[PDB]
């Protein structure tokens, strides 16, 4: 099974810029490699096929190269078209093989998140459930960590954690991550803490409320 | 555009 | 031309099958080999295998041998893929490709689950919690079925500074969340509300975020 190995895993861009993304293929695979873009929630669409042709209707500033095990996919001026993930795909011989991929993403200063916690809603409450949310709103970079710790000491389930892609006018990231627990289980329990750590700084952003304040 | 030289090998 | 067309979504239960569908147009179906993809958050990319309408010869993926099928139909130009004995681990995006051209996507879910409207809860900050020139306020649609449901705030009047999450499946059900950041002296003077509609069992739920306390 030939094995693509794809560089870099994250690209951090600016528009304009000049992109270069490489695959590494185990063995030789005699150009027969295409190059593919992907956005969120969208189907996959090739660049380019036999590892330096242009796919018809492609703009000119994407180019391909390489011949034995070595190919790269350049794009000579990068645009907000271009966001996305790329991969490379060997059909030189079965099993077909794809390449990791690589994140593209816009640049900018880093930006710590904004944190809020929410208790559960009374309505939610009387239902018999409990859930307590916590927002880590427009962040940079998109990684980010997020620990629970009911009374003092950390809950490792009954949390759900889901990603905003990169907003299109700040190039920020958010995430929102829910505690679920049963109503009962939640008023056991006095102080529900949410804790963000994130490049931005060393000590995490620390947000909390006590069930016995509200 | 493209010619069968993205497979071929029937299979 | 360039093109592949493929089947609508499929909800099916597990231990059962389903068979896909790709519509070829605008080249010569018999000349070129047709291959399936699978991906999933999880997985990524996997190719199952390809069949060449011409001379009807496949090739599979190890792992799919035997798992799945694949047809095609000279007359109808289309690429057949059936899946047997699904379980979960199938729910999935299916793709047809030509290696140059891409199909869509078939969207396939495996579960039991039934039709079910969402409980949407109001998510207002923790008592007091002010400090600032803006307050975040939040939404919460929990346990429904299947997807999608769409949420909106006052009505579509609030867009900016929203944040609506992918759902998540939580215990066989979908829960999704969404944040809105308004200045502080906003709300609540003026009434901020989520909107939540639920296509699936036809259910459209209002909620004002109110003050705790």
């Amino acid at each position: 099974d030939i094995k693509m190995t794809q560089s870099p895993s994250s690209m951090y861009t600016s528009l304009g810029e000049r992109v270069t993304i490489t695959c590494k293929a185990s063995q030789d695979i005699n150009s027969f490699l295409t190059w593919f873009l992907q956005k969120p929630g969208k189907s996959p669409k090739t660049l380019i096929y036999r590892a330096n042709r242009l796919m018809i209707g492609v703009p000119s500033r994407f180019s391909g190269s390489g011949s034995g095990q070595t190919y790269s996919l350049t794009i000579s001026s990068l645009e907000y078209e271009d966001m996305g993930i790329y991969y490379c795909l060997q059909y030189d011989d079965f099993p077909l093989t794809f390449g990791a991929g690589t994140k593209l993403d816009l640049k900018r200063a880093d930006a710590a998140p904004t944190v809020s916690i929410f208790p559960p809603s009374s309505e939610q409450l009387t239902s018999g459930g409990a859930s307590v949310v916590c927002f880590l709103n427009n962040f940079y970079p998109k990684e980010i960590n997020v620990k629970w710790k009911i009374d003092g000491s950390e809950r490792q389930n009954g949390v759900l954690d889901s990603w905003t892609e990169q907003d299109s006018k700040d190039s920020t990231y958010s995430m929102s991550s829910t505690l679920t627990l049963t109503k009962d289980e939640y008023e056991r329990h006095n102080s529900y803490t949410c804790e963000a750590t994130h490049k931005t700084s060393t000590s995490p952003i620390v947000k909390s409320f006590n069930r016995n304040e509200c | 555009d493209a010619t069968p030289e993205d497979l071929g090998a029937r299979l | 031309q360039d093109q592949l067309q493929q089947s609508g979504a499929e909800l099916v239960r597990p231990g059962a099958s389903v068979k896909l569908s790709c519509k070829a147009l605008g080249y010569i179906f018999t000349d070129y080999e047709i291959h399936w993809v699978k991906q999933t958050p999880v997985h990524g990319l996997e190719w199952i295998g390809g069949i060449h309408p011409g001379s009807s010869g496949t090739a599979y993926n190890q792992k799919f041998k035997g798992k799945a099928t694949l047809t095609a139909d000279k007359s109808s130009t289309t690429a057949f893929m059936e899946l047997s004995s699904l379980t979960s681990e199938d729910s999935a995006v299916y793709y047809c490709t030509r290696k140059d051209y891409w199909g869509q996507g078939t969207l396939v879910t495996v579960s039991a689950a039934k039709t079910t409207a969402p409980s949407v809860y109001p998510l207002v900050p923790v008592c007091g919690g002010t400090t600032g020139s803006s307050v975040t306020l939040g939404c919460l649609v929990k346990g429904y079925f299947p997807e999608p449901v769409t949420l909106t705030w006052n009505s579509g009047s609030l867009s900016s500074g929203v944040h609506t999450f992918p759902a998540l499946l939580q215990s066989g059900l979908y829960t999704l969340s969404s944040s809105v950041t308004v200045t502080s002296n906003t709300w609540p003077s003026q009434t901020i509300t989520c909107n939540v509609a639920h296509p699936a069992s036809s259910t459209k739920v209002d909620k004002k975020i109110e003050p705790r306390v």
